[PDB]
């Protein structure tokens, strides 16, 4: 897609993550652990949300009737009439194929920039103390037990802290 | 030790279109075009009148099937099909547009024009064409005149509706065109027939059409309608000697309404803003396949079965 | 130190299209959505059709010379040509165009026999070098031109009813003749007072013959002014009149629907198109189409632009 | 552009790569190669058809004539009838204008986001053996020959087999 | 330690617009696309215009004195104001609206004489107290009322042809007197029946005068009701008559193309404009507009929104 | 927003900026100092200058009147032009919100684009040299005084005259 992340460089979604449209994914000694990402999940969410609100609300104009239903029209202005109805309906079935096939595709690209955003949010982050693995992971070069884990997924991770044993670590 | 960022999925995703792709899957979608109606019309918030039988011109005029449709208010009038406008056959001149003018209309008011007649004239014709109380009857805001004295020339009269009031108001007239000369000798004399109407924003001369045509509602006379404008302050004058259907009452159209033509039944416990002939439309979508005939605030007609709008990110399974 | 370089491919001279920040953006490509090109031909492959040549689509019905070949059949398609006659001896219908476009809405003609006949006081096998076949005095081969047998004399007060038995509405024509003069009217119908009443259960009317001096047109200056009614299954419709009624031999039926074309184009049986215009036929797949506003079918819509060109490609940045 | 990408960092394109949209030149000791991306100009050509194939798609109204083109029309229904069609003709128009001007765009806009794709997945492969130039290459402190060469863009470059090296040249 | 940062300007107070996802998006900066403001005044710089003034222009075609000034002339623009007087003696067109939109199409009027010309016996300048010229009676200066020329006397039997040896159409009109009462009828036009024929190669029709009282208007009970035709070039047109018509002394040549406006907002000739309305003209840049859906000229669009603004900054990220 | 910047990683905007759009904030010895970045600002001011000239473009179709405003109209083709002229309006209505919703968005994001464009352009300039803050700085691992940074400011900074500094610090 745009924003090369969704069908990008993560090769698949998680039909696990039943509680969320982003999250982290880990592993380490302790084991796995899958997470949603609470701030990701709601920016997309509400953006959605916004177009269907703007697609209810419809024109309040008030129309009468030009055709008897019960009754025969005389034949020429019958026709003016079946003509301008006609060429009504190609404006608004055109509009309304175009309007759903464009926002379809800004929603598509959207949810495909709120994906980069949490890993370029991430990867900034964890600054020097990780590196990218083209797959859409970070592989991290100190011991990352649970605790740090959560501190990642949280904002709450202090590069600092870990930084000489990642520089350490990185020059083997 | 590794962390991974990632999106959810679906096991069995929906297919949108997009500019570049017909066949998009992604993880949710939502319909945009309306495909249901109610088979019903909701009348609920309304001041509604079903006219049932009767047909808008016959308010006006007073086919007895329209009896109890007279007068009245409204702000949703409803005309079902086969519904009488004629007792006695025939026709009114621009018909659509006066009944479209009664359908636009929130009411009607009648009020009386006050002529009278000298006693050459029997202004009390009635038919079995229109009956009332099965007896023979006729239009109630108009008055069959005819010779009192069968053979005798219908003397030369006039008679006019001054409007005093501060809004236009619609009369009626009508022309009776007779199957043959001798009901025409019967009823108004053998002098030749002219009815002349004048206002001062309308003239019009009418002579009657004499011939032989096929009974309709066991008739083969006509009788054919006028109609125009009075305004406040305004004269509308009949000179006439045979063969006018003159009005006893002109009419008043008030406010305005909304006409819906359907046969589908009422209900007074739902609402509506769009109606066609199969019911009532309540979407919030802003688009409707169902027909492109609808009165009222609707969805727009499209020619598409459906339109899915994406509500998820693409779908991407394992 | 060595080297790996990401790029692009780019022309030498790219095209030059419009974006929404720029009237000139240059791509390395770019495709028309504008159809400037037409075809010169009415593209009638896969059609049953018409064309009515020298025969005006009313003539049809009330059966002018120049429309012999058109009297009745079926069609999907009908083709009216630039000067064609409805009438041959000069006159004009009420309701002209409405009349003209519901027959090519349609998708064929029948003719059924009215069944009038006239008593021998009648005459109605008059003709005039106005309408001519086979080199010979003819009429309108729908109708009949009835005056009195002899001359001078009123023309009979007479009653003729046609019956629709059918399931199916039939539309009805009847013309009304106004003479050039006092003398002439007098002549072939009397000196009495002219009426001409029609009724059916849903329409009816009255007609006296306009008497006076007038221009020749083709050689006439008398007229025959033509009406018409939809008669419905089932009902009759009456004619009663005392001189200056042409009345109705046959009447028609209008069958199906079909697709009505204007146009001096020549047919070309052999290329197939869904959309036409005065000009020929327009078969492209582009959405637009700058043309003409008038077109028939299923067709681009016309817009006021020579040219609007869709990119294909992407920006071109030349060395 | 929007994406940074052509007719951004990377200054310009290149005439000579008629067999792709997007490539990669090199070189190496053993000279000079030019390649072209076959996946990545699919992706881009692949959506320019699915617009032209939209573009084609049929509106299958017919239209019967209102106006004779061999006879008059009464005046006022003719001006009826000509202030509709004009109506009509203009929106038609604005639309036409509007979609392709709209379209050009997102063409252009897309293409680029192509070229960035395919750079960011260049820089994920090569890790940390290669440095950026600001001009659309990577200077890579590394002996690649040109069978290594092709398999960067063959996607089978694997940046631990040549690291520890890579590493030496970088901070020697 | 040393550092380096980027940014983005902001304002303290921005404008919220719409987005396709947020009604209430704020940004530094936006500007108006619908107009919401007129211009009092119908602006003519740059036009040669012609301001009728009480003058309707059917009463340009038959010449009623109201519009003696505006009898023939050109002109690209033409300017109709309320309640303008076509009819002086009372009366009504047919096809009435379709006859004002032509000569709103119209870009001048040039008239032309019938070279009418009458019998002895025939009194060809009849005047009424409803048609005011200089004081005293007078008449539709294109026209002529026909009337013995002693009070109950029949009028006599009489034939006048016009002649179109013009290269282009001329629009012919006429009236019929229809009288107040049968005493009236007999004076003007003696006690027989009455009969007018009018006859062209393209039109017929007959009328008759009937009497009969109606509400007075400008003082007359009586009332004329005004018919009209084109002549085509090389065409002729008889009118035959006993009593009741008004003969036309010119009829009209509609002359090239120009904008009709109906309004009472005051001309101005020093503002230009395109697009015109009721309550006066609209100049802006702006390609919507919510000041009426009735317009003529090259317009902004009729939109239903007081307010749409489009942004011309970035998002406002205040501190 | 959709690039990630503008309201993303970075926080917020300077109300004192006042010559131009986008821009510079540093520190050094020597202390601190604003000033505008002028492609950026341009490129996007052209751009909305550009939407502006295509929002004025002179629709020249010529429209008669079809209502007299001082006579009644016959009340059948009356009640058919009335249909006709508030169908005509519903759709510039919903075309004028769609055009400007839509513009709008598309504004918004471009700015966000260049921001980001921006920023990207430093980060390759300074190669090895500094680090992301994640709030839209770099951190500088040598000393950099105001020639070092208007050098950078005007693309006029060579990374490799400080790179052997900068590593020593970035290490220790
Ligand atoms: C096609 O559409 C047009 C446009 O909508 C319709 O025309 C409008 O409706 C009718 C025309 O027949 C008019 O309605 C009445 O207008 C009165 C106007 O009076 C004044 O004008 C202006 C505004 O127009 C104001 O400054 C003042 O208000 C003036 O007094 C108005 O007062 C009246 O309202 C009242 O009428 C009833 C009595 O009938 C009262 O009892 C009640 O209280 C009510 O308020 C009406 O609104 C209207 O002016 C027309 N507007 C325009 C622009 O033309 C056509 O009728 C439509 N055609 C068809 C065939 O349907
Ligand atoms: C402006 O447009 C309207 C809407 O399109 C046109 O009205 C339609 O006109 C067509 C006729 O050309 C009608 O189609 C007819 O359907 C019949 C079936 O009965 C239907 O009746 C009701 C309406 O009362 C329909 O709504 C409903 O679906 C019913 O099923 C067919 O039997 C008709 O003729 C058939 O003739 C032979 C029979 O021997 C068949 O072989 C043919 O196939 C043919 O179908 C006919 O098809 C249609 O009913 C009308 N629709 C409506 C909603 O009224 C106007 O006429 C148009 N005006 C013009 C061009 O002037
Ligand atoms: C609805 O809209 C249509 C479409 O615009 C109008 O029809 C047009 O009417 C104009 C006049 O206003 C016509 O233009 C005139 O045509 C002459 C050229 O001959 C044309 O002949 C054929 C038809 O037989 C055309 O199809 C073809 O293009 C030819 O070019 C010009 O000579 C006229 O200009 C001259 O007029 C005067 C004389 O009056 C001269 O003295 C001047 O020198 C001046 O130059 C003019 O261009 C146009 O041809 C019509 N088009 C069509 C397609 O019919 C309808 O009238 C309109 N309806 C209503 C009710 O207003
Ligand atoms: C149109 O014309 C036809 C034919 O004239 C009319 O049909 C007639 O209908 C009547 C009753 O509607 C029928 O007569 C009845 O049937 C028998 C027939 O012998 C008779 O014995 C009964 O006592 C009764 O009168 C008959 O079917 C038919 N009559 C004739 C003479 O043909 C029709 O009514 C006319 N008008 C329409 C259909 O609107
Ligand atoms: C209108 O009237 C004139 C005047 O009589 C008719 O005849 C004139 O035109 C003819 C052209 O064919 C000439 O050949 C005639 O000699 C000429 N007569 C004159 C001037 O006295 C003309 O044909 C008539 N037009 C129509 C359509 O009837
Ligand atoms: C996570 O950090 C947030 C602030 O980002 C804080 O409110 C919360 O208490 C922390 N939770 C845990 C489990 O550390
Ligand atoms: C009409 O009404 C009466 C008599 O009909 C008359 O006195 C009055 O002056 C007339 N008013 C108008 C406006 O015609
Ligand atoms: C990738 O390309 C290189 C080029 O030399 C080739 O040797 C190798 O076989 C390729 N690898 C695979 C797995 O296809
Ligand atoms: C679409 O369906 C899915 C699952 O039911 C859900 O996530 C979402 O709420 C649905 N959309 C709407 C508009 O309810
Ligand atoms: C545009 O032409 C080029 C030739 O350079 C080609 O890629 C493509 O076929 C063309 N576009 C279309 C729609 O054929
Ligand atoms: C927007 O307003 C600003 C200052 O308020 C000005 O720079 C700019 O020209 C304006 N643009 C408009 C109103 O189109």
């Amino acid at each position: 897609g745009l924003f090369g992340a969704i069908a990008g460089f993560i090769e698949n979604g998680w039909e696990g993550m039943v509680d969320g449209w982003y999250g982290f994914r880990h592993q380490n000694a302790q084991g796995t652990g899958q997470a949603a990402d609470y701030k990701s999940t709601q920016a997309a969410i509400d953006q959605i949300t916004g177009k269907l609100n703007r697609l209810i609300e419809k024109t309040n104009t008030e129309f009468e009737s030009i055709e008897s239903e019960f009754s025969e029209i005389e034949h020429q202005i019958g026709n003016v009439i079946n003509w301008t109805k006609d060429s009504i309906t190609d404006i608004w079935t055109y509009q309304a194929e175009l309007l759903v096939a464009m926002e379809n595709q800004h929603t598509i690209d959207m949810a495909d920039s709120e994906m980069l955003n949490l890993y370029e949010r991430v990867r900034k982050q964890l600054r020097q103390n990780a590196e990218e693995d083209g797959k859409g992971c970070f592989e991290i070069y100190h011991a990352c037990d649970d605790s740090c884990m959560e501190s990642i997924r949280n904002n709450t991770y202090d590069h600092s802290q870990y930084r000489e044993e990642a520089l350490l670590n990185r020059l083997n | 030790d590794k962390i991974c960022l990632g999106h959810h999925a679906v096991a069995n995703g929906t297919i949108v279109k997009t500019l570049t792709n017909e066949q998009e899957e992604v993880t949710n979608a939502t319909e945009t075009v309306e495909s249901t109606s109610l088979d019903r019309l909701c009348m609920k918030g309304r001041s509604h009148k079903d006219l049932g039988n009767c047909h808008p011109i016959g308010m006006l005029i007073g086919t007895p099937a329209c009896d109890l449709h007279l007068t009245g208010t409204w702000d949703t009038l409803i005309e079902r099909e086969n519904a009488i406008a004629y007792c006695y056959p025939g026709a009114t001149v621009n018909e659509e547009a006066l009944r479209q003018k009664i359908m636009e209309s929130g009411g009607i008011s009648k009020i009386s024009t006050g002529f009278t007649y000298g006693s050459s004239i029997n202004s009390a014709g009635t038919t079995k064409a229109c009956m009332r109380n099965g007896g023979n009857s006729f239009y109630a805001e108009l008055k069959w005149l005819v010779s009192k004295s069968k053979g005798q020339n219908f003397p030369q009269t006039t008679n006019t509706y001054r409007n005093t009031d501060t809004a236009e108001h619609l009369i009626m007239w009508g022309i009776h065109h007779p199957s043959s000369t001798q009901e025409k000798n019967d009823l108004y004399g053998t002098q030749s027939l002219s009815i002349s109407v004048g206002s001062s924003t309308y003239q019009s001369n009418f002579v009657p059409v004499v011939g032989a045509r096929p009974q309709v509602n066991g008739q083969s006379g006509r009788i054919d309608f006028h109609w125009t404008l009075v305004q406040p302050g305004d004269n509308i004058t009949f000179s006439h000697n045979g063969g006018l259907i003159a009005p006893s009452r002109v009419s008043k159209l008030i406010g305005r309404g909304l006409g819906i033509q359907s046969d589908a039944p009422i209900d007074n416990n739902c609402e509506s803003k769009c109606f066609w002939r199969g019911g009532s439309i309540n979407t919030r979508l802003p688009f409707q396949n169902l027909s492109p005939r609808t009165v009222g605030q609707c969805p727009k007609y499209v020619n598409k079965k459906s339109l899915m709008l994406a509500t998820g990110m693409r779908n991407v399974p394992e």
